[PDB]
């Protein structure tokens, strides 16, 4: 395209900017030759002029002859170079009528007051909302002082007189562990805390206040003490400075407006800031979106810091399911333990029987295999014993009083004597279930009873959600489909799927040569089967 | 360096040595973030200085030098070069070969104790001894001697400062 | 204990409008609709200190809680809406866009005209209760129509609205019964304050700024 | 076995938990401020990590308070 | 320093009354009960929660710390919550999942 409209698009987008070079003798005397050619006689002014001025005594000629000084020769080279912008006037809108309220969050998290004076203290806060009428104030202006009602805000002042005197320490002693070293926006410290200060709960956004600026920083912005332990940040970005710069200089009086006021802990700049007296909103263009915050050691689930900073959820991969129409969820976690403990149960007093000497002399209920079993030493991997497979044999080790052997004893008793009566009959005895079958039963038929609910409950929400248009899934978590590319998934999307020239090759990657061959031993007449039927359905056709 | 440090509160100093800036640095050394050789101020040496103490030399192994007095501080540039011969590479006699140059520059030359940069020219010459010290297996078979050792200083040090 | 508990007074007489709206139905509405809120916000936030202490924009952008509404969230986004409708009315007739919002208007509506069809059909459209808004965007730098149902207002979206319009039922019975076709049209035509919309573009434009910046020539 | 994961460590006995908050963070972060790019905002973006090795200072080269806050305006128009 | 019930908006109501037990139906309430176990659970609605026996600490999905509730309390999980719930001993509650509403 054209250079200025590549320019311009530079300038918007990735940030150019015609920043002055400060160049030595030596470098502006090569910026300045090498645009006519190599080993040609210089015949450019400019060129001719840097030759002369590479000796100093043809610059001290040249400064003498100005009759500016060396120090105002030295300034001379940080001189701004081009276009510079008129100075800026301010201009006020109308009258300035003020109050002082207390701020919403002066209680401070942990600390204690009266209610009585804090009632009185937030009272300021129904009484902030009457309007006055600008254009008659001066009217109406008393210049008698002494009469003025504050007893609210004085109150106010001496509750947060008693917390400063308490936790200044506590807040130095704070800063000074979680903070290292001293920076625009943090808690002034050591001799830079001279007495007198306000602290951060005596501000709030909405007061109007004043200060000079202390520090310019072209990423972060302008910081302004506003006489604080905190100074406050201005953002302004980095093209914008190019054009500020003649308009926001260290050591200015200005006037600002607090805009957010934050914690010290979760953020750089406890206190954001915008600048009423020089408003300078017509320069500024590129904006913040989120908050600068501090990403610490203490912090380890990121989740938690998002929360706590404000920021959208993590983005994750969206899944193609419908959480409406999915089957429900009838398995137990208690489950488990509960057939882990029946085993056991049954083991144990299956080993009575085999030893009736073990078992005389000790009674069910009480019994102590070892004193020092312990579960966490019961877990453990062994792959010795393999007979088809080798695999980790995770054993589980049931405790002692976890067992009740009196109901199994009973229910072992009762069922060898139906046993042998129905051998006395002629049949083998059967039982379709037992007590701890039918308790796991009952957890997973309870499972089963809250995951209905749930979903009975889910699609009325999604009704009324999508009645009132509130969103169903939460917004930032389930992003892109696909936006982020490169990824590896053979979906044959991205072509990343094996060539569709035969497929013939599958040594290489899922060769199925081990199943054939494992099936082929088991079975060798891979025949035609005259029955196929699924399990389940076996055992019901047995069954019916 | 080892034994003056325990003998100060070596966590202090193995604290300090670890100090990086948050935000930005204060020096060229920072930026650059090269191996730390720090200089002991005479206030932290205090406790451990008596009166009848003339010089006090903190070795920091055949690669810096500190040297204290009651009138001047001052420190004494080295390096080591172990690796130009690998296979042999015993530093098991340098601090020996150090403590014998300077003791002998200090019988020979007596305005070490007065001058500075008498002092700091000859402690080089026990740096170079150090160094040469450290090529061969064996304190007492790779001791270097006296031509050797000027030989290495001229050779490593530029003619001002030798 | 109490905060917000102030009804905000209307920047004209409650009998100003007259002649289109009476002063019975704006007594009402403000009277006894607004008055319920407040007393209601003022309860909630003696309860929990943590919402006590916030800005009533962060106060709602906090209780909307993406998505997930808190049970604070309706009665301050109820009165932060009643009193913003109150202010965006004025005792004046409005039947032309101010200068500077004329230019946004051009620039992405393309005419006052579609501008103001657009905004009756959504304001037709909308079924139920609920308030139209026509906000600058931060993200686009643009201006727009949107239709939120109920208490929803759109600094929940981080946008900054311009103008406002009660949808809910209350607004209208009383004169008209079941015609918000008119409605709409007087609130078009006779009943808006264009000033008050350039004023807060004006304020708006400290935070989203709608220019181009100077490119040096270099 | 392992517990050293949170989920892993169970609630009621937490000292699996108290042993992995016990860990020091590890060092891969440059201990820096991340600074974006706008260049590469519009496509896939890139970080550009600005620490004490990049920045240095140069050293010595050579009332103020909450006045108040804003009342409502009658005459808001 | 932020309680992980506010980080979370997990509102939970120590405590009840016996008032407050007979408002919203509480004795009308599904019953669920578990023994020792871990179950990871999402939440597709709210869920209000009246343990009565046993104690339940829940950690965050990713996170390094847990929420205790004891048989005194009224616990309301919100929507999208991702949590893993851990159990030692008898716990029996009663829950009820709610819409958008009450
Ligand atoms: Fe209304």
């Amino acid at each position: 395209e054209s250079e200025e409209e590549a320019r311009r698009k530079n300038w918007v987008d990735r940030g150019w900017a015609p920043w002055e070079e400060i160049l030595s003798p030596e470098a502006n005397f090569a910026r300045k030759s090498l645009n006519e050619g190599e080993e040609v006689a210089l015949q450019s002014p400019e060129a001719i002029e840097a030759f002369k001025m590479l000796s100093p005594n043809y610059r001290k000629k040249k400064i003498s002859d100005m009759g500016i000084t060396e120090d105002e020769y030295y300034a001379k080279q940080f001189e701004i170079k081009g276009e510079i912008p008129e100075p800026l006037s301010t201009m006020w809108a109308g009258p300035l009528v003020v109050r002082h309220v207390p701020p919403r969050d002066w209680p401070p998290r942990g600390w204690e007051v009266d209610k009585k004076e804090l009632e009185f203290i937030r009272e300021t806060h129904k009484l902030q909302s009457v309007r006055v009428d600008y254009d008659k104030v001066e009217e109406m202006v008393k210049m008698e002082t002494d009469d003025m009602g504050l007893d609210r805000y004085k109150m106010f002042l001496k509750q947060y007189n008693e917390w400063v005197a308490a936790n200044k320490d506590r807040l130095e002693k704070e800063s000074y562990k979680y903070d290292q070293d001293y920076y625009p926006g943090r808690r002034k410290r050591g001799k830079d805390y001279q007495d007198g200060m306000y602290e951060l709960p005596f501000y709030y956004p909405g007061q109007i206040c004043a200060g000079k600026v202390t520090a310019i920083h072209l990423y972060q912005g302008a910081f302004v003490d506003i006489g604080g332990v905190h100074d406050g940040w201005v953002p302004i970005k980095r093209n914008d400075w190019y054009w500020i710069r003649h308009h926001i200089k260290v050591g200015m009086h200005v006037i600002v407006e607090i805009l957010a006021k934050r914690d010290p802990y979760r953020f750089r700049f406890p206190i954001e800031m915008r600048f009423i007296d020089p408003n300078i909103d017509h320069l500024i263009f590129n904006r913040f979106d989120f908050a600068p915050i501090f990403h610490r050691d203490e912090d380890t689930n990121l989740d938690e810091l998002r929360r706590d900073c404000g920021r959208q959820p993590l983005p994750r991969k969206d899944p193609g399911v419908k959480v409406e129409e999915e089957p429900l969820l009838s398995n137990h976690p208690y489950v488990d333990k509960l057939w882990q403990i029946h085993n056991a149960e049954q083991m144990i007093l299956d080993d009575m029987e085999a030893n009736p000497v073990k078992y005389k002399g000790k009674n069910l209920t009480e019994l102590t295999d070892d004193e020092d079993f312990d579960e966490e030493n019961r877990i453990e991997y062994s792959k010795a014993y393999y007979k088809k497979a080798l695999l980790p044999k995770m054993i589980t080790k049931v405790s002692v009083k976890e067992l009740d052997l009196e109901a199994a004893f009973a229910e072992r008793q009762h069922h060898n004597k139906l046993r042998m009566e129905a051998q006395e009959r002629g049949e083998v005895y059967k039982i379709p279930k037992l007590r701890r079958n039918i308790e796991m039963d009952e957890y997973d038929f309870i499972h089963w009873r809250r995951s209905l609910e749930e979903r009975e409950a889910m699609l009325r929400d999604i009704s009324c959600r999508r009645a009132l248009g509130l969103p169903l899934e939460e917004p930032g978590r389930y992003v892109d489909p696909s936006a982020f590319g490169k990824d590896q998934y053979d979906p044959d999307s991205p072509l990343y799927r094996y060539d569709y020239w035969g497929e013939p090759k599958n040594s290489e990657k899922s060769k199925q040569e081990r199943m054939t061959d494992v099936h082929n031993k088991s079975i060798v007449g891979k025949g035609t089967v005259w029955y196929e039927m699924a399990y389940e359905d076996a055992v019901k056709e047995r069954m019916q | 360096r080892q034994e003056l440090e325990f003998l100060l509160d070596e966590e202090h100093y193995e604290r300090k040595r670890n100090y990086r800036p948050q935000y930005f640095a204060e020096n060229f050394e920072q930026t650059k973030q090269r191996r730390d050789y720090y200089h002991y101020t005479p206030a932290e040496i205090a406790p451990l200085w008596h009166d009848g103490l003339k010089l006090l030399f903190v070795t920091d192994g055949t690669l810096r030098l500190h040297y204290y007095s009651p009138s001047f501080d001052g420190v004494v540039v080295g390096t080591e070069d172990v690796l130009i011969t690998p296979f042999t590479c015993d530093r098991t006699g340098s601090g020996d070969a150090v403590v014998a140059g300077i003791m002998r520059k200090l019988t020979t030359q007596p305005e070490m104790y007065h001058d500075q940069d008498v002092l700091e020219r000859q402690l080089r010459f026990a740096i170079a001894a150090g160094i040469i010290s450290q090529w061969t297996i064996g304190a007492v078979r790779g001791f270097p001697t006296e031509s050797a050792t000027q030989n290495l200083k001229e050779q490593v040090y530029v003619p001002s400062m030798w | 204990v109490f905060a917000y508990y102030g009804l905000k007074t209307p920047p004209y007489k409650l009998d100003a409008l007259e002649p289109y709206m009476s002063q019975k139905m704006l007594e009402v509405h403000w009277g006894e609709h607004h008055r319920s809120y407040v007393e209601a916000l003022n309860k909630q936030l003696e309860k929990n200190d943590i919402l006590y202490g916030c800005t009533m924009e962060e106060l709602i952008k906090v209780t909307y809680n993406n998505g997930n509404p808190l049970p604070e969230f309706s009665d301050a986004a109820q009165v932060w809406n009643h009193d913003f409708f109150w202010e965006s009315m004025q005792p004046g007739g409005g039947d032309m866009p101010k200068l500077g919002l004329l230019q946004q208007i051009e620039k992405d509506f393309g005419s006052f005209t579609n501008f103001r069809e657009k905004f009756t059909e959504a304001a037709l459209a909308l079924f139920g209760s609920g308030w139209i808004w026509l906000v600058l965007k931060r993200e686009e730098k643009r201006l727009a129509i949107v239709k939120t149902s109920n208490a929803v207002n759109p600094l929940v979206w981080n946008d900054i609205p311009l103008i406002g319009l009660d949808l809910w039922e209350h607004a209208y019975y009383l004169d008209y019964k079941n015609d918000k076709a008119k409605y709409v049209n007087v609130f078009m035509n006779h009943l808006v304050s264009w000033d008050a919309a350039l004023g807060r573009m004006a304020r708006a434009q400290a935070f989203v700024n709608l220019g181009e910046p100077k490119i040096p020539v270099a | 076995d392992n517990g050293s994961d949170c989920t892993n460590i169970n609630p009621f006995s937490s000292i699996y938990s108290y042993s992995k908050a016990k860990i020091q963070q590890s060092i891969n972060q440059p201990q820096g401020t991340i600074h974006t790019l706008l260049n590469r905002n519009k496509e896939c973006q890139s970080l550009i990590i600005l620490s004490a090795a990049n920045c240095s200072r140069m050293g010595p080269f050579k009332s103020l308070g909450p006045l108040g806050t804003s009342l409502p305006i009658e005459n808001f128009y | 320093e932020k309680p992980l019930e506010e980080l979370y908006n997990v509102r939970v109501e120590r405590n009840v009354t016996k008032d407050r037990l007979m408002e919203l139906g509480v004795p009308r309430w599904s019953m669920w009960k578990t023994g020792k176990c871990k179950l990871p659970w999402d939440w597709h609605v709210d869920q209000l929660v009246y343990i009565e026996e046993g104690e339940v600490r829940v950690v965050p999905e990713g996170s390094q710390r847990f929420m205790q509730f004891v048989a005194g309390d009224l616990v309301r999980y919100p929507k999208w919550f991702e949590a893993d719930l851990y159990f030692n001993d008898f716990y029996q509650e009663r829950y009820s999942f709610r819409a958008y509403g009450d």
